[PDB]
RNA sequence: UCGGAGUACAAAAAACCCUCCGAGUGAUUUUAAUCUAGACAAACCAGUCAAAAUAACCAUAACAUCACUUAUUGAUCCAAAAUUUUGAUCAACGGAACAAGUUACCCUAGGGAUAACAGCGCAAUCCUGUUCUAGAGUUCCUAUCGACAAUAGGGUUUACGACCUCGAUGUUGGAUCAGGACACCCAAAUGGUGCAACCGCUAUUAAAGGUUCGUUUGUUCAACGAUUAAAGUCCUACGUGAUCUGAGUUCAGACCGGAGCAAUCCAGGUCGGUUUCUAUCUAUUAUAAAUUUCUCCCAGUACGAAAGGACAAGAGAAAUGGGACCAACCUCACAAACGCGUCUCAGAGAUAAUUAAUGAUUUAAUCUUAACCUAAUUAACUCAUAAUAAAUCCAGCCCUAGAACAGGGCACA
RNA sequence: GUUUACCAAAAACAUCACCUCUAGCAUUACUAGUAUUAGAGGCAAUGCCUGCCCAGUGACACCAGUUUAACGGCCGCGGUAUUCUGACCGUGCAAAGGUAGCAUAAUCACUUGUUCUCCAAAUAAGGACUUGUAUGAAUGGCCACACGAGGGUUUUACUGUCUCUUACUUCCAAUCAGUGAAAUUAACCUUCCCGUGAAGAGGCGGGAAUAAAAAAAUAAGACGAGAAGACCCUAUGGAGCUUUAAUU
RNA sequence: AACAAACUCCUAGCCCAAUACCGGACUAAUCUAUUGAAACAUAGAAGCAAUAAUGUUAAUAUGAGUAACAAGAAGCCUUUCUC
RNA sequence: ACCAAAGCUAGCUCAACAUACUAAACAAAUACAAAAAUACACCAAAAUAAAAUAAAACAUUCACCUAACAUUAAAGUAUAGGAGAUAGAAAUUUUUAUCCUGACGCUAUAGAGAUAGUACCGUAAGGGAAAGAUGAAAGAAUAAAAUAAAAGUAAAAAAAAGCAAAGAUUACCCCUUCUACCUUUUGCAUAAUGGUUUAACCAGAAAAAAUCUAACAAAGAGAACUUUAGCUAGAUACCCCGAAACCAGACGAGCUACCCAUGAGCAGUUUAAAAGAACCAACUCAUCUAUGUGGCAAAAUAGUGAGAAGACUUGUAGGUAGAGGUGAAAAGCCUAACGAGCCUGGUGAUAGCUGGUUGUCCGAGAAAGAAUUUUAGUUCAACCUUAAAAAUACCCCAAAAACCCUAAAUUCCAAUGUAUUUUUAAGAGAUAGUCUAAAAAGGUACAGCUUUUUAGAAACGGAUACAACCUUGACUAGAGAGUAAAAUCUUAAUACU
């Protein structure tokens, strides 16, 4: 395991990528 | 079993051995507890309201006098010679509810199972008993089949002499001209009207002893009982008489 | 190289708070135990020589803030209260063992 | 172990050659098979596929 | 071994060959008693507090204090002292009453729970490219380089981890045979230059073929002699020991220097030292359609003040490699085999970087991930083309055909 | 001359020589002997030599003491002749401070020391230079004749060792006839590639290839067969050897 | 939308997984006590059950009809030749 | 259809009784080199048993282990012990004779090793087997009866494709779906271990405390003891194979090391030489290389080599024996393995270490805190299983828990939701952990890295394959149905005249 603070973009757990991805920012149509 | 180790192959420790570590059974402090143990003196108790329990139910009578023979003959009380057990003690469990009238000997007696006793007018006395002469006493049938002379009753150690010899413990070997003070103590103590017991029809029952070499009634050192033939066999010569009477 | 850190292992002396506000506890218990002074005993809690909290009578175990007037003997408490400014008060924590049996009652022994 | 295991994938293996054979069956009307299903249903007519 | 602070942020507990402080007792007098409710703590052994009661003394008096006050310590047995009491760097500190070295002469039971060789993980170290310009370059950042720094990737080195194998994954260099990558040494095409030419430096594109022979060292490496178009980098169990070698590492023998009183030890050297296997399975056992150098010529021309000195085009001769053959020479005591000898070796399409024409988004210009048409142009690769070709005589004998089986002849011979 | 019978035949051991040590003597060794004798050892002919040191240990004396051809040992720091070097001087510790000789050696590392000769080319070989701060004098130093199935180098002559292989015979080999074994073997109807995976797949996943059998060949893989790894660690598992371990 | 489980409904029930240790109900084959009499019942006893120890003994295969082994020639049959 | 299969006797085991105990055979020859009729002799002997092991090491100690005269009790008591492991009496008690003896012992891999201590392997001490089947008659062999059932073959070679099978199907394949089995591990299809296959044989054993059932009960037991509901009786229990070694007594110097006896060999050639001189055979060693490597050979063959009048080879026979012998020290040789022979006995030596552990089904079901010559193991605590008793357990609002700053959040507690929890009596296993998310530490803000705390998981579905991620309350049957996680991810951009 590696710590908190990486230097390579720290691969998220698959559950918190479904997150990443249902919370992004839709602008105004 | 297991899965390896010592428990599959069956070579664990042997028991009290914690791995090393000093065992919880070496890290004590040795006291004597058991120190001398095999020499302590033991006695059976027996407790008045069983005393009050074989009357009624007939297993002893208050009629002929009760000693320890005629206790083990009720199935009142087991007397083991071997694990150092020295005779029977009277303890005062049941003193309230004991209304019998008995010449009872024992080898060890309370004060308040002395007062009970002599409350109703009965007569209570302590005698010694040697392990080799118990064992004959408790068990007399199958002495008397070993095809031996009786022995004579030997004497109470230096430990146990002021015991018996004080009149406060009504010792067998006490002076008996001071029984009637220290009975009369006891009946001023507790409150109870000491009994006129010379004037009992039952006095030349209740004034019955045993001589200090004597082990049963009307019984004598060197004398051989014949039970096959019913007769009682006795010595002659003057050295044999001496010694069983010495 | 080489440790030169010796001796850092010591397990913990499980310092803290035994009784909880609305326990009932009995004479004798130790309500808390500390190294420094956390909680300052309060009414019915005696003060052992390891400045451990033990209630003293019978009853419930309360928590109270109230205001602290040091021994005057103790120079070092009494200066620090000497340099305080006037509108100051110190505050401390407290340890309270409310009574709940009464000390006895009167009973009819004998009517003459 | 393999007859149990076998007997529980026989009733997956039927019902999947059950949908290609309605499937095969609708595409001759010019019909997809999710449109035949979803609107039969709509029918109140409860027919299993076998 | 024992205590304090952080890791352990707010009840408790909580680890590391983790980060920092300490303790193995002193000073003083207030010389600190007996007995018992109830609790904290804890596997156990141990450790801690404590009302009431009794005695001590103000005549209804119990916390010895200070030094971070927290740690200042040791169980049984046993021994000594009066019976009251005391006794260990038992520090390996839950403590065997008293015991060291070496083994490459080694043995046995086990471990991939645990190392060396190999794979794998990771990228500190190593390697390759780009971003950023202070400067070096006489002037001039980027012809050639580029400090302090930024970023992406390769998995060759020494490490790190100890994940598969210790009822065995045989370990350096060579010999044989090589498969592959391109971050290309040569061969082909091209941009830039502080490119006149010649000789160079640098960048893009291309992996079909090629990359020498010797002295010393076991050597890979390195130095040196001669040469070549060039003597590439690296992977493949740092390819390849059921194909070979054993010089070196790496057993048992023996010296020299050193360490040890010795036995013995040294990534210190030196001499010697068994390299096994009858192939069960998988896999495999021939098509062709060339490459490079040198000479002559162009030409002492182009280019240059001179000195120096070309490319393209044309012609010729050799070498290696592929495939074949004995008239001669040579090996040659068979009528054959063989090399040192002789013979032969190819057209079209198609491309990468790059160069040029026409032309719009943008009525200019502009090779165009703008269209149409068209041009110059690496190697692969594909193909033209060439080889193979008749279903069903076959006992026997012969054969330049052959392990067996097949194949070609046997009418005039 | 001798040795590890069955992986080492040697530079190891022995050996003539030299030297040290212990013993004044009788019926089974030594010995049917008596110090020019006989045992316990070291070192290796010959030739030139074998330097200094009894502090420690050991032995003897068993007291002082005496012994190294007994085990063993045989030095720093600072300054000083233009510069370099250091004859010399100051100072300290020791039982004495490595003397003669030889030397990049079979002699830690530096090391492929430096130089000359040999070769077209020399990490080799021989000859010199030389602190070897870890050479060195009977645990022997140094020099030489003869000798050696020891180890290294050079010249000459020969040759398939090699540039570069070829021809022909015999034993094998392949066919036919006779007899007929071994290691090995979970079951196999026993492919290739990339990816995955206890981290190197005939079996998994994604794709490719695919009538079935026989005989003869080559050894890349089956982490091939053989020996419950000799290396390494563990085991309150063994043994041999030595002593300043404990007990005796 | 659809297709999709050891999940959950539907129809019947004998009505919910597992390694070390622990609990329970049955039971194959032997002998004995009484039954049984084309092979069993209730009990009491044990040498009471083998797909696995480089297991033991015996028999079989595979490797494999493979590796490897032998007799000089002719004749008039035992005499001459070749080594 | 071959190979094979089946049988029930031979005899054996454990006792009892019992005479009282080296059998049978001894004509002749038997301790000369045994089985050889016959000559001046010598003859004989003893010295405590040690150790493997237990104390988890090992030095004092370690039952039985040569010699006891028994049984019921005293008693596992007094005592003796690195006072540890363990060792352990006596005084004093009990015991009525002869017959009733045979078998809930085996049946040819069993039972003695046995048909036999014979074959055979060893110089010797010693080790030591396999092997039998017809019937009343084989003086019924043109002979008869019985199973024709183990592996292995024949009858009958094979046709794309795959742990060899299942779902099936009109149909053997073709199609679809499935990473052999045990052991050992955090995790094995693993290229980690073992097995060619068949038959026979081969591995849990003890009753102190306890639970269940029963007798009798303040008493129980067919003496000796235990007893404040106990005592007596029954039932329920704890394996197999393997070291290197250690000690004692025997047998081995016919090979080899050395020595004492007694013998026998060295031709030619060169030199005043029989000089540990020289050339070269017989003869003796074995340098170098190649074949050979289950070979001709458990150390050889071919070529080539060194000595060859000596410190030389060699025959016969004798001597030294394991705490030793012997050695021109190689830690050599002493009968094909010598850092110390072989055989037997101690011996079923002992292993915390490896391997093995045999019928069906059902219920519940554990990943590590503390000491330890201890981390390859044990003994406690926690957790868990079986039985029993009892009342409260989880969730848990307000209040409450420190002083300079300080997050997620813990402790404690009524209601409520729900049935759990505690205590008592018996217990074993485990105490060698892997990843993911979170808070930290060491490292390279490296590792499928390492050390702790909180939480999760170890699908037969999904992420193509996949221990750790996501969906999932794991029963059986059906040719019914609804759903959950989930299957191709984005942009790949810049004229400025
Ligand atoms: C390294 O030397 C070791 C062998 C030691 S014993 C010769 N290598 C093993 O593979
Ligand atoms: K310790
Ligand atoms: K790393
Ligand atoms: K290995
Ligand atoms: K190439
Ligand atoms: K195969
Ligand atoms: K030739
Ligand atoms: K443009
Ligand atoms: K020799
Ligand atoms: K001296
Ligand atoms: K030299
Ligand atoms: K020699
Ligand atoms: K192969
Ligand atoms: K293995
Ligand atoms: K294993
Ligand atoms: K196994
Ligand atoms: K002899
Ligand atoms: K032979
Ligand atoms: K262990
Ligand atoms: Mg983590
Ligand atoms: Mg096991
Ligand atoms: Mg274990
Ligand atoms: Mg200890
Ligand atoms: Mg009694
Ligand atoms: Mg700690
Ligand atoms: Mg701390
Ligand atoms: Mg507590
Ligand atoms: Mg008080
Ligand atoms: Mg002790
Ligand atoms: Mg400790
Ligand atoms: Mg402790
Ligand atoms: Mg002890
Ligand atoms: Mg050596
Ligand atoms: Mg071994
Ligand atoms: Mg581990
Ligand atoms: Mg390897
Ligand atoms: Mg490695
Ligand atoms: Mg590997
Ligand atoms: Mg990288
Ligand atoms: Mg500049
Ligand atoms: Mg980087
Ligand atoms: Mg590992
Ligand atoms: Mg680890
Ligand atoms: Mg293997
Ligand atoms: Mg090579
Ligand atoms: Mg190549
Ligand atoms: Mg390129
Ligand atoms: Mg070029
Ligand atoms: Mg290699
Ligand atoms: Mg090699
Ligand atoms: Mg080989
Ligand atoms: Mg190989
Ligand atoms: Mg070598
Ligand atoms: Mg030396
Ligand atoms: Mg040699
Ligand atoms: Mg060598
Ligand atoms: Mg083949
Ligand atoms: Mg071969
Ligand atoms: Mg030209
Ligand atoms: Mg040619
Ligand atoms: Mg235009
Ligand atoms: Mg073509
Ligand atoms: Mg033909
Ligand atoms: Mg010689
Ligand atoms: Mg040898
Ligand atoms: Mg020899
Ligand atoms: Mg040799
Ligand atoms: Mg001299
Ligand atoms: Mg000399
Ligand atoms: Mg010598
Ligand atoms: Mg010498
Ligand atoms: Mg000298
Ligand atoms: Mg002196
Ligand atoms: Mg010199
Ligand atoms: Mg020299
Ligand atoms: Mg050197
Ligand atoms: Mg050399
Ligand atoms: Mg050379
Ligand atoms: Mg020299
Ligand atoms: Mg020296
Ligand atoms: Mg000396
Ligand atoms: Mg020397
Ligand atoms: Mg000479
Ligand atoms: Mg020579
Ligand atoms: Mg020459
Ligand atoms: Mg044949
Ligand atoms: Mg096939
Ligand atoms: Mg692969
Ligand atoms: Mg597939
Ligand atoms: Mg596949
Ligand atoms: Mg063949
Ligand atoms: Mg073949
Ligand atoms: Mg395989
Ligand atoms: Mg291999
Ligand atoms: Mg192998
Ligand atoms: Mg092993
Ligand atoms: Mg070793
Ligand atoms: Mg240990
Ligand atoms: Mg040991
Ligand atoms: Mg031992
Ligand atoms: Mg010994
Ligand atoms: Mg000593
Ligand atoms: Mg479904
Ligand atoms: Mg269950
Ligand atoms: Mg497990
Ligand atoms: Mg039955
Ligand atoms: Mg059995
Ligand atoms: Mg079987
Ligand atoms: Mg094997
Ligand atoms: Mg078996
Ligand atoms: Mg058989
Ligand atoms: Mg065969
Ligand atoms: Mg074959
Ligand atoms: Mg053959
Ligand atoms: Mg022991
Ligand atoms: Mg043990
Ligand atoms: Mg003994
Ligand atoms: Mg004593
Ligand atoms: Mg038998
Ligand atoms: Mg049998
Ligand atoms: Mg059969
Ligand atoms: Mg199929
Ligand atoms: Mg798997
Ligand atoms: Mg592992
Ligand atoms: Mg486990
Ligand atoms: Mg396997
Ligand atoms: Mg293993
Ligand atoms: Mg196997
Ligand atoms: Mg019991
Ligand atoms: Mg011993
Ligand atoms: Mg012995
Ligand atoms: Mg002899
Ligand atoms: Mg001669
Ligand atoms: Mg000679
Ligand atoms: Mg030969
Ligand atoms: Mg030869
Ligand atoms: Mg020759
Ligand atoms: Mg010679
Ligand atoms: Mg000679
Ligand atoms: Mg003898
Ligand atoms: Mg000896
Ligand atoms: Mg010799
Ligand atoms: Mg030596
Ligand atoms: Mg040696
Ligand atoms: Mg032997
Ligand atoms: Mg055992
Ligand atoms: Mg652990
Ligand atoms: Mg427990
Ligand atoms: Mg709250
Ligand atoms: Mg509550
Ligand atoms: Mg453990
Ligand atoms: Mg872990
Ligand atoms: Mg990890
Ligand atoms: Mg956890
Ligand atoms: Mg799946
Ligand atoms: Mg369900």
């Amino acid at each position: 395991g590696s710590k908190a603070v990486t230097r390579h973009r720290r691969v998220m757990h698959f559950e918190r990528q479904k997150l990443m991805a249902v919370t992004e920012y839709i602008p105004p149509k | 079993r297991g899965h390896k180790g010592e428990r599959q192959r069956g070579t664990r420790p042997r028991l009290g051995f914690e791995g090393g570590q000093t065992p919880f059974y070496l890290r004590i402090p040795k006291y004597g507890f058991n120190e001398g143990h095999s020499f302590r003196h033991q006695y059976q108790p027996l407790s008045l309201n069983r005393l009050q329990y074989l009357i009624d139910l007939g297993r002893v009578d208050p009629t002929q006098p009760i000693d320890l023979t005629q206790l083990v003959n009720g199935r009142g009380v087991t007397i083991q010679p071997s694990k150092r057990d020295y005779g029977v003690q009277l303890v005062e469990e049941g003193a309230d509810t004991f209304k019998a009238k008995v010449n009872i000997e024992v080898q060890m007696a309370s004060e308040l199972a002395i007062a009970a006793i002599e409350k109703n007018g009965g007569v209570v006395t302590t005698a010694f008993y040697d392990p080799r002469s118990l064992e004959i006493l408790c068990k007399p049938v199958p002495f008397f089949l070993r095809g031996q002379p009786i022995p004579k009753r030997m004497l109470p150690p230096e430990a146990l002499v002021p015991y018996y010899t004080d009149a406060k413990n009504r010792g067998y070997l006490a002076d008996p001209a001071r029984f009637p003070e220290a009975r009369l103590e006891l009946a001023r103590k507790y409150g109870y009207v000491l009994p006129d017991i010379t004037k009992d029809e039952l006095f030349k029952m209740l004034s019955t002893r045993k001589d200090p070499r004597q082990i049963f009634f009307g019984l004598a050192p060197g004398w051989v009982v014949n039970m096959a033939d019913k007769k009682i066999l006795k010595p002659t010569d003057e050295n044999l008489l001496k010694y069983y009477s010495s | 190289g080489s440790s030169k850190n010796l001796g850092g292992k010591s397990p913990g002396k499980r310092f803290g708070i035994k009784k909880m506000e609305g326990h009932y506890v009995h004479a004798g218990n130790i309500l808390a135990t500390q190294r420094h002074f956390r909680w300052h005993p309060g009414a019915h809690v005696g003060l052992g020589k390891n400045k451990c909290l033990y209630a003293l009578e019978e009853g419930v175990v309360r928590y109270t803030k109230e205001v602290y007037v040091p021994n005057p003997s103790n120079s070092e408490a009494v200066d620090l209260v000497t340099r305080l400014p006037q509108g100051a008060v110190l505050y401390k924590t407290f340890v309270h063992v409310v009574p709940a049996k009464p000390e006895g009652t009167f009973k009819l022994v004998a009517m003459l | 172990v393999k007859c149990t295991r076998a007997r529980r994938l026989k009733k997956r293996s039927l019902r999947t050659l059950w949908i290609n054979r309605i499937t095969a069956a609708s595409q001759e009307h010019g019909l997809k098979y999710p449109a035949f299903i979803i609107n039969l249903i709509k029918c109140q007519v409860e027919l299993n596929r076998k």
